[PDB]
């Protein structure tokens, strides 16, 4: 009941999420993926999921929750919420109860399937009024990362859900285990997404970069690189740092006609799988690096909106990796996406309500830690 | 001066959690708590969740010790008093 | 007096310290520089950058404290401190004052030249017993990049000083100003570096990689890179990194006359001048990396102590600039140096000491805002 | 009867600092101040400070305004009442 959503979330935020390896996932569509289990499992966790974010929403500050884009996606959660408590005292080892339970999820990938840019409206309207303020740029910054990352692990939960139980028969992968490849060719996932960027480069510019692949396995000195993982996530990431590799390479070469390849280094190590991207594109100031994985900055008043950075590292960082970038001004860039070799180590990375995230929530405005100049710096010249 | 004390029970940390253990006690013999501090890290086997103060006052016994598996829910733990002259 | 020291911390500590620009150096140093205006300068700075990070030292564990060696370096900054106080009453203008000043940054110089072992002697005689605890390890993290950063400024200034105003008869160069080359060899202090290191290498192992280098200027494509700057200051950084490319190239080759060379890039900007040190000494895992700027991490219970990383970054941080590693396991790792390539950007890196500062060291264990999963994972077959 | 107010003169940040220009106030007026929090900006010749509050109470008035150059030690700069009744 509707009159009832602020106890539940209540009820719900209380609990902690629970994170999964990729092991438990590609074990769990085993044979006899249990049906039953998954459901009894998911019709808990994803409200432990939405609640536990939901309250997160409501602690940022009231500029942006103001604003209709926001509250578009905060009613989403909230339906949400309902159509999945809605089976929580419903009877498992009942096919009807099963079969509507994963029409529901269908429905609220549906509805959840636009969140991304609408929450990305919702800061621009933010823009569009008060402008910046530190405390709430930290606030924003903070509460995004988390919500993106939050919403992507619920996304993973329902996929696995669907793609497993019958919402398919024909169309999907069969030899994934959900969107899940056990033997991801990793190198094959580098030039599928080099081909699209490539092919969008090409329709926006008429001049293109090359691909150049090189592997290095210090597992097994011979053995092209596979991996447990999702070759969608991994696909987004690849397919968002070539676009920025491209769009770089073609606009720094104002001369040129002759374009630097992008290179692409594939490494395993016995924890490690490394994936650097370098470009010739003429690199980035350092004060600037930090930027680029900014909400706030990269967003006005190949190259679309400017999320592409930020949310290709919460990919990076869902399953215990990273993305990081190094570039040198004047010559280039590298973009290097970590990730964990093996499916143990490959653990969800889920924020979570508590008392610790609350106070990350409602800060100060603090005095420097280190010495800040002058602007006009004391002319200490001679007579 | 003789109060009924605060007791802290163990609760659900996940919703389908009936047991939990009691990895690593974060506050010693004698501390002062308050309202959100952590006390300690309590693992189940979906989660290792930290487990914050609710109510204000100070520790002075601790009823199960560090690496005590699978304690069932509403099992006391240690012992609240609003006083500090319990040292 | 000696009685009246804790009053005088206080005094100076509510001031704030002064960050130069690597262009007023230079500017100061231009044709006759004013031993005057650096004696009325420093003979108030000094205290305030000391009183500043002296207020911090008493702000870590008492268990850090009660060691001999960071008792000991706690007992010179004392001294220096009342040394140059000696002056500040004294009268400028009458030489005898100037050159016994001078004579006394010299002898705080060589007092303070073995601050950095000696610091880590006492972070290791406090790891010899109490060995680890989050929110003691976080603030002697958070103290140690600020003390060895602001020592560096203190070494900074006393070496201007003494270097243009001590000694005419000449050591030195000194087309430098200072310590500080107006028309610095990027390349030249690479190549220094790298002999250096190759002949610790060759000797130590009886083997070593090659140089490559290579540059890209933007601004004048032609032109060789060049750069205001503190050659010790590069050269340390270079150094320290050469070492371990070298080591861990040497090491994991493990059998070869054919080992991969170092490669160097330089480049510069607009406004950075970037130094890409690669090796192919396979590498190392990601959660390793963080740990290699830590203090307490490379200290137990050619590679000597384990402070290079952390401290060559401290170098790289003080003029605005910064030291990035990245490696990939299994192949090997890149390290970049990061300078401004404008002397009015390299400013001074300096910790001041305020409420602000008092806070970091006044926090405690809370929960994680981030899900930890189980130890023992639910079989989910 | 007057309200039990402080008042915040402007401090030698540097220790030959007589003069210093008011950059701009990081708390308006009507605005809490938590001892810690910063105040506002000034900056002389040599560096640029956040200056912090050391009692607590509420921002009333300023006195000194944004940009205003070269202010002299001791001098107000704004009106710090202890109570909330002056909104
Ligand atoms: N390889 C690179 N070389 C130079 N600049 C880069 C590179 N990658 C990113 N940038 C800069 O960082 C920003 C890219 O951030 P990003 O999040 O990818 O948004 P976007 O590429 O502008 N558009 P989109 O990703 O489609 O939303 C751009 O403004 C670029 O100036
Ligand atoms: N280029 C590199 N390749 C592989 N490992 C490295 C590299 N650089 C640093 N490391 C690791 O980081 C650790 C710390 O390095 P560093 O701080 O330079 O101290 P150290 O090399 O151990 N000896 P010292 O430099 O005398 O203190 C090293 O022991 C290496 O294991
Ligand atoms: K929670
Ligand atoms: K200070
Ligand atoms: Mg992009
Ligand atoms: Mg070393």
């Amino acid at each position: 009941s509707l009159a009832g959503a602020p106890k539940y979330i209540e009820h719900f935020s209380k609990f902690s999420p629970s994170p999964l390896s990729m092991k438990q996932f590609l074990d769990f569509g085993s044979s006899n993926a249990c049906e039953k289990t998954s459901f009894t499992f998911l019709r808990q966790e994803l409200p432990v999921r939405l609640a536990n974010i939901m309250k997160e929403i409501n602690l940022l500050p009231d500029r942006v929750l103001s604003t209709p884009s926001v509250q578009l996606v905060q009613s989403w959660y909230v339906q949400s919420l309902l159509d999945i408590m809605e089976f929580l005292d419903k009877d498992p080892e009942d096919h009807r109860t099963l079969s509507q339970f994963t029409d529901a999820l269908v429905t609220i990938r549906n509805r959840h399937n636009d969140v991304v840019p609408t929450m990305a409206q919702g800061v621009l309207e933010y823009k569009d009024t008060y402008g910046d303020d530190p405390v709430s740029n930290q606030n924003i910054q903070y509460f995004l990362d988390r919500f993106y990352l939050s919403r992507i692990s619920i996304r993973m939960l329902i996929n696995q859900h669907t793609l497993i139980f019958d919402g398919s028969t024909n169309p999907a992968h069969p030899k994934h285990i959900g969107s899940i490849d056990p033997n991801c060719s990793v190198s094959d996932v580098v030039k599928d997404a080099y081909d699209m960027a490539k092919l969008l480069c090409d329709k926006y510019y008429m001049a293109s970069p090359d691909l150049e692949i090189q592997e290095v396995n210090a597992t097994n000195a011979t053995q092209p690189i596979h991996m447990v993982y999702v070759p969608s996530h991994l696909y987004h990431m690849l397919f968002e740092l070539f676009k920025n590799a491209m769009r770089a390479t073609v606009e720094s070469h104002e001369s040129s006609l002759t374009l630097p390849p992008i290179k692409i280094m594939v490494a395993l190590g016995e924890e490690d799988l490394s994936i650097k991207m370098s470009d010739r594109g003429g690199g980035v100031p350092l004060r600037k690096i930090e930027r680029l994985f900014s909400y706030m900055y990269s967003t006005a008043p190949l190259a679309g909106f400017g999320y592409g950075l930020p949310i290709s590292r919460l990919y990076a960082k869902y399953f215990q990796g990273d993305l990081q970038l190094f570039s040198m001004e004047g010559f280039g860039t590298d973009a290097v996406i970590y990730l964990k070799a093996l499916s143990t180590d490959s653990v969800e990375r889920l924020p979570v309500y508590n008392k610790s995230a609350w106070r990350h929530y409602q800060t100060i405005q603090e005095a420097g830690d280190w010495c800040v100049p002058s602007t006009e710096p004391k002319n200490t010249s001679t007579y | 001066s003789y109060p009924p004390h605060m007791q802290v029970l163990l609760p659900a940390l996940s919703p389908t959690m009936t047991m939990g253990t009691v990895q690593r006690w974060e506050k010693k013999v004698g501390e002062k708590l308050s309202e959100g501090d952590l006390l300690a890290e309590i693992e189940t086997d979906k989660a290792t969740i930290g487990f914050e103060v609710q109510e204000e006052g100070y520790l002075a016994k601790i009823l199960v010790p560090e690496g005590t598996r699978d304690v069932p829910l509403g099992t006391p733990l240690c012992i609240i008093v609003e006083k500090e002259a319990d040292i």
